[PDB]
């Protein structure tokens, strides 16, 4: 994608994580844990969904027979109607090929988009108090345990409580 | 102590493609070609006439098989393969233009013309147009001489569109299957049919000469045609081998014609026809048939084309 | 101390449309679709004939009211609802075919084809074709026996084109109301018309008989037309029933011609055209007339579709 | 947007920010002040407007009447005409609208880019010497009057001169 | 110490158009239109008949040029502008539509028609159809009366439709130069022919007339063709003026049609022809000929468009 | 470009930089050296090449004689006919037009990505051991031989072997 998150610098996806598009998973003294992230998952269901019911408008043109299937019209004006017919079916299905090539790159990199917007609302969240290690992750410079987390998750940590602590650890 | 941050996946993705790749695997995706077919002409909700073995055209002359649809209302029409347009051998000339015409017509309503006639027979049968005996198309007459080679007196008919709609003026030629036939039924001599309109002027020759026998007989009917506009009159100069309209045909509305092979449900309902069914999708494409007809998907040529509904598949 | 990065916003932005959502505010927006007619034909900068109650093809033939075009010059061409190609009733074979010709023939330029007669009357007239009496179509000649019922010689008339652009030939058939007219108009007997150059062949036959009355008369005409190659030659041979040209036709250059109810103004200039008006614009899309003419804004159904010309509008 | 700052972390846009579409709205000890950066606004400005003068490039095909008004033609070739022209109607139709749809998506993108554009450069510039606070604004970690502030809008601030001085403040 | 990102760029690289700015400077472009013509019909693979002089229609009536193509076989037919349909001057009906279902026929397969006569002369000829000396059309024959002035017996000839697919048949009706003509060869009085089948009859009656000369002669042939479908008959009936069949046509298979004015490459392969020979490219667009036949890159009139390969080019 | 690296905080391209797309240039006390990067380059040119196979896909619909340019066919007819043939011009080359147009946009801002793609990648691997001087560059707060840069550019480089130097060396 072109924000380099998805297919990029997290090198796979969580299949264990049937919750939500995207999610935290973190590491204490405490264990493992898991949870899907609301508001990036929702947003980029509903750029996806608006752009599918987008695609499913509805417009009322009606047309109407000129060919006739059992007793065939006259050579030229058939052969006439015929390259028009054949000429239309190319141009829809050029335009429907391109459509669905188009759409597809551009939901690719909208959840891209929406990976990286996550990844850097959490970095904004934790300031000087972590660094970042490459793969996805922050490694937290002072001790996190359970409600730690669940404030990163929820945004509700506020860096100023622990920054004395990190900023020591980190020199 | 660390956090990471991340997205979903599963083990088999779906295959797309993009403007770069082909085969890409996203987490999900939906189909936007339409390739399921109801092979039934649903039409619920709609006033359905199945002209069966009416030709639609003989909906206006009224050869046996047509005397059902004479005055015929319907918002949807279907022909069939086996509907003929006559029961004397014979065609319509223009006959692709007034079958366009009255497959958006709705219908027709007809109108007595009012042609009255002396010193001619009116009564032409033929063994071809079968009503409990010989007969002739409900909506004309066959003009003869009243006895054997005799005289066919010049004579000129006229009819005004008094309505507020342009009518459907339909009349015959007689081609005879030789110069001795046509005189026994018409007199001898050359004969001559002039029409006319406002925005109208065309003759007409009939060509006795010898052919085929279809059905056992080689004479032949040729139907012609014109929509006569309000105000407007069309006058007739004839003196033999002329059909003689009867009535007149006015359009009662709107309605859509198809050609379809396949029985029909009043229990389902459709807005877009072909001839092997009724298509009934959301989706915006179909690859069912380039031919259909009605508010309809877009046809075109691939089968499918998937479009991305999540992210790119990474699994792991 | 600190600073803070943002960006513009307004307080009422407008909304648009994008791939993913309906309605979104954009601090600005520009339309695509043009709706604004002007209703007038803008003619500045063109030769523009407003052929009023002259008809196109009249042009050719000459019936009075086509008297000041016969040799017209235009770059824009102008039909109205009230033209008459006529004045003795007829009309023209392949009538839209000619009309296409003419509206993009730049005019017309006449010149004598030095017909001369004997032993015939040339100077048939009706009272259908007024200037200050009975006259004819001023382009043609109604040629008659020298006295009621003679009979009319056996003619053949040539015409060579030594010109370098194809020369327009217009003649016409007469079909009388019935046959002691075309007796006295040309004698007794059968009457046939044959054409015939280098690429065209055609024979004719007159029809009398009643056609409804136009302008009084219940006879017609039949005028047909050829394109005759330079150095090529057409030949009439004629005994009646025959409505001689006097004069061919060439096509001046190139023009441009459309059918408009609305008056012309040589003060606005333009280059897209339909029955209302004139289509002035930068715009690429149109909502006006799907059956505009000239160089003209694309025609879509929408009647509006705002291009974003701003960023997302996020007000306080 | 792709980029999330415009309606992202950047949480609403100045209504008072007349003079361009970016800009800076700063606060010290002589109080608050906003004034507009020309060059991510130029080139915003230069991007939609080369867009809009592509989407009005005159290419112009003349067409001719081939129906007729007040003379209606044959009833098949005007029913094959009519075909014809609803089909190229309903393409060109299909063409505007999503035309317009992706043209206007990437705008509003290509806005958000500048923006980050704009938010980017002034962190380089500011290198050691401040913090980003998630809002879209740079807590600078030493004094910075009016010049101060001026030098970071016209990019001359020197982040050399105050360096030590801020890096010591932060602890 | 410090390490430095960067990307490659060259001193003039080449410029393409975005959506928001034109002459944007790319590191690399290609083209995507079309512009290289192979001056050839390319041919490789294909039956091909190159008809030079004759004119694709003359191969059913079979004027001299057009000997070698009688019962001609092909996947690709070439028509030439030099082709000539006619010797004996004169034209068919319908011409355009014959050549459509000629051009892809894949052929003509002609068999007897089994028509013989007595009481008459078979060998009318001309020197405008010249093979060796006078003759006239191979696959028809110019029925005269067996001495000048001598009446032409009324006869009927008929042949039925043995085959299993449609056969076509031409006739001609002879327009003598003048009535002392038609005496000469076919006896004074009127003269009429009649055809008929299950779905078509036609009379014909000859209109004698001075024509312009076109090959020496100054009498016209018209030629009329119909469609005879299996165990159907065609029946002539006639007194004169009547170019019989010799031979009737069956369509071989299938083929293409294309007009050309260069020549023929049997060793260049391609799929794609325009009059000034062949397109062979793999890129989507063209920009040479928008009535390009067969498989062809999408015509567009510009004539390039490069296609960005490369990173946007910030030289130093 | 959306990213704003290429023609952005990156000034120029270099063009002695002819074995790849992209590529790091660095300056120790051994002197200074210039190298190509495979991956990035290489997504670069899938990408590209993939959108050009993309292009050239042939689709074999075969259309024939409607007309005749030797003897013109009857005037309605073909003016209908020119009518048709030249609006499905139109439309194909707006198609190929806005086509072209939209690709060349596209490739562009995938060349900026993958350039950007890059640069994280970089600071990533630098962690706290160099700051960004806004140009593309590094400084690297520690002795980095050539080896020591070979190690940054194949991915190598372990940031805790020299990030108390650099720490030391960045107060
Ligand atoms: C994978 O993609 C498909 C395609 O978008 C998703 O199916 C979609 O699911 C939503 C809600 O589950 C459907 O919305 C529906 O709206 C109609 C409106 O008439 C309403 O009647 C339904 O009750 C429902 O709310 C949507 O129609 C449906 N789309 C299709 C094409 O079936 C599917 O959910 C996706 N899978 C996952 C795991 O997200
Ligand atoms: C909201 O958007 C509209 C549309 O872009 C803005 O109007 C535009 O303003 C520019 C400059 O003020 C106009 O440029 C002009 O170019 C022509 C070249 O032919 C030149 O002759 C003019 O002197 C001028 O330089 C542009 O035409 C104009 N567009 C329209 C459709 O009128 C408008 O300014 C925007 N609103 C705000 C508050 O920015
Ligand atoms: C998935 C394809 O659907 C469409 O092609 C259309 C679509 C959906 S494509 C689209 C997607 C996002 C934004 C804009 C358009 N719209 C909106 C149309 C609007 C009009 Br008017 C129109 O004629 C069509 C053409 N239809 C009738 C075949 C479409
Ligand atoms: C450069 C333009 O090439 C194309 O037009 C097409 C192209 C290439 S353009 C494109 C590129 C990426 C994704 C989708 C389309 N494809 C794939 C087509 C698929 C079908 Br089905 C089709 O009818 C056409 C139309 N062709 C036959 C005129 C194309
Ligand atoms: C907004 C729509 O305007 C256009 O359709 C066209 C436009 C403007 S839309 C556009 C914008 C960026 C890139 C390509 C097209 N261009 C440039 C065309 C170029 C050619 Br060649 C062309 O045939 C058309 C088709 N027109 C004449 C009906 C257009
Ligand atoms: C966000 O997460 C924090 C951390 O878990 C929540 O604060 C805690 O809430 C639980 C249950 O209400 C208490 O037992 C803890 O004592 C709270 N911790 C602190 C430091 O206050 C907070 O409520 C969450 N916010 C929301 C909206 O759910
Ligand atoms: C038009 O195409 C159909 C098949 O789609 C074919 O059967 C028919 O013969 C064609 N019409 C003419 C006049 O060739
Ligand atoms: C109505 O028809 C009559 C013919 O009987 C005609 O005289 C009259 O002008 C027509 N009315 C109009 C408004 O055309
Ligand atoms: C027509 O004839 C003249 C002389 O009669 C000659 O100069 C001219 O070239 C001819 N035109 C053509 C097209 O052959
Ligand atoms: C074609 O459509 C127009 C309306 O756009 C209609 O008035 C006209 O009657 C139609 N032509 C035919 C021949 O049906
Ligand atoms: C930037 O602002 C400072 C402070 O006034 C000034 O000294 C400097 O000259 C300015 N630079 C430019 C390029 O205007
Ligand atoms: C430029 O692109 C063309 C077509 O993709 C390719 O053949 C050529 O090798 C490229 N040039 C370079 C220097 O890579
Ligand atoms: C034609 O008739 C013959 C017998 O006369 C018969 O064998 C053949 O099947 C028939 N063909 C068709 C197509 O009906
Ligand atoms: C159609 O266009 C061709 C070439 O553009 C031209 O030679 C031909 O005369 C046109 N057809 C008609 C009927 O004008
Ligand atoms: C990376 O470069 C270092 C220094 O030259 C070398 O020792 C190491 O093997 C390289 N790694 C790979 C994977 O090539």
């Amino acid at each position: 994608g072109l924000f380099g998150a998805i297919a990029g610098f997290i090198e796979n996806g969580w299949e264990g994580l049937i919750d939500g598009w995207y999610g935290f998973r973190h590491q204490n003294a405490q264990g493992e844990g898991t949870a899907a992230d609301y508001k990036s998952t929702q947003s980029a269901i509903d750029q996806i969904t608006g752009k599918l019911n987008r695609l499913i408008e509805k417009t009322n043109q009606q047309f109407e027979l000129i060919d006739n299937e059992f007793n065939e019209v006259e050579k030229q004006i058939g052969n006439v109607i015929n390259w028009t017919r054949d000429s239309i079916t190319e141009v829809w299905s050029y335009n429907a090929e391109l459509l669905v090539a188009m759409e597809n790159q551009h939901t690719i990199d909208l959840a891209d988009s929406e990976m990286d917007k996550l990844y850097e609302r959490v970095k904004r969240q934790l300031r000087e108090n972590a660094e970042e290690d490459g793969t996805g992750c922050f490694e937290i410079f002072h001790k996190c345990d359970d409600d730690c987390m669940a404030s990163i998750r929820n945004n509700t940590y506020d860096h100023s409580k622990y920054r004395e602590e990190a900023m020591q650890n980190r020199i | 102590d660390k956090i990471c941050l991340g997205h979903h996946a599963v083990s088999n993705g779906t295959k797309v493609n993009t403007l770069t790749e082909r085969g890409v695997e996203v987490v999900n995706a939906t189909e936007t070609v339409e390739r399921t077919n109801i092979p039934r002409i649903c039409s619920k909700g709609k006033r359905t006439v199945d002209l069966g073995q009416c030709g639609l055209l003989g909906t206006i002359t009224g050869p046996p098989q047509c005397d059902q649809f004479l005055e015929f209302s319907a918002d949807l029409i279907i022909e069939r393969r086996e509907g003929s347009d006559v029961c004397y051998p014979g065609k319509f000339v223009n006959e692709e233009a007034l079958r366009q015409i009255l497959r958006e017509s709705g219908g027709i309503d007809k109108e007595a013309m009012g042609f009255t006639y002396s010193g001619i027979r009116t009564n032409g049968a033929t063994s071809a147009c079968r009503r409990s005996g010989s007969s002739f198309y409900a909506e004309m007459k066959w003009l003869l001489s009243n006895t054997d080679n005799a005289a066919f007196p010049q004579m000129t008919k006229s009819y005004k569109n008094t309505r507020k709609s342009p009518a459907l003026i339909v009349w015959g030629i007689h081609h005879s299957v030789s110069t001795a036939e046509q005189t026994k039924l018409y007199g001898s001599g050359n004969k001559l049919v002039t029409v006319g309109s406002s925005n109208y002027q065309q003759s007409f020759v009939p060509s006795p000469g010898a052919r085929p026998q279809v059905n056992g007989l080689s004479g032949r009917i040729d139907f012609h045609w014109l929509m006569l506009n309000p105000n407007d009159t069309v006058t007739f100069s004839f003196n033999g081998a002329f059909i003689a309209p009867d009535r007149a045909s006015f359009l009662r509305g709107k309605s859509m014609g198809i050609q379809s092979g396949v029985q029909v449900d009043a229990n389902c309902e459709g807005d877009c026809y072909h001839s092997g069914g009724t298509i009934i999708s959301n989706l915006p494409f179909q690859n069912i048939d380039s031919r259909a007809v009605g508010k309809c998907p877009r046809y075109v040529k691939q089968r499918s084309l998937l479009l991305a509904t999540g992210m790119k598949n990474v699994p792991e």
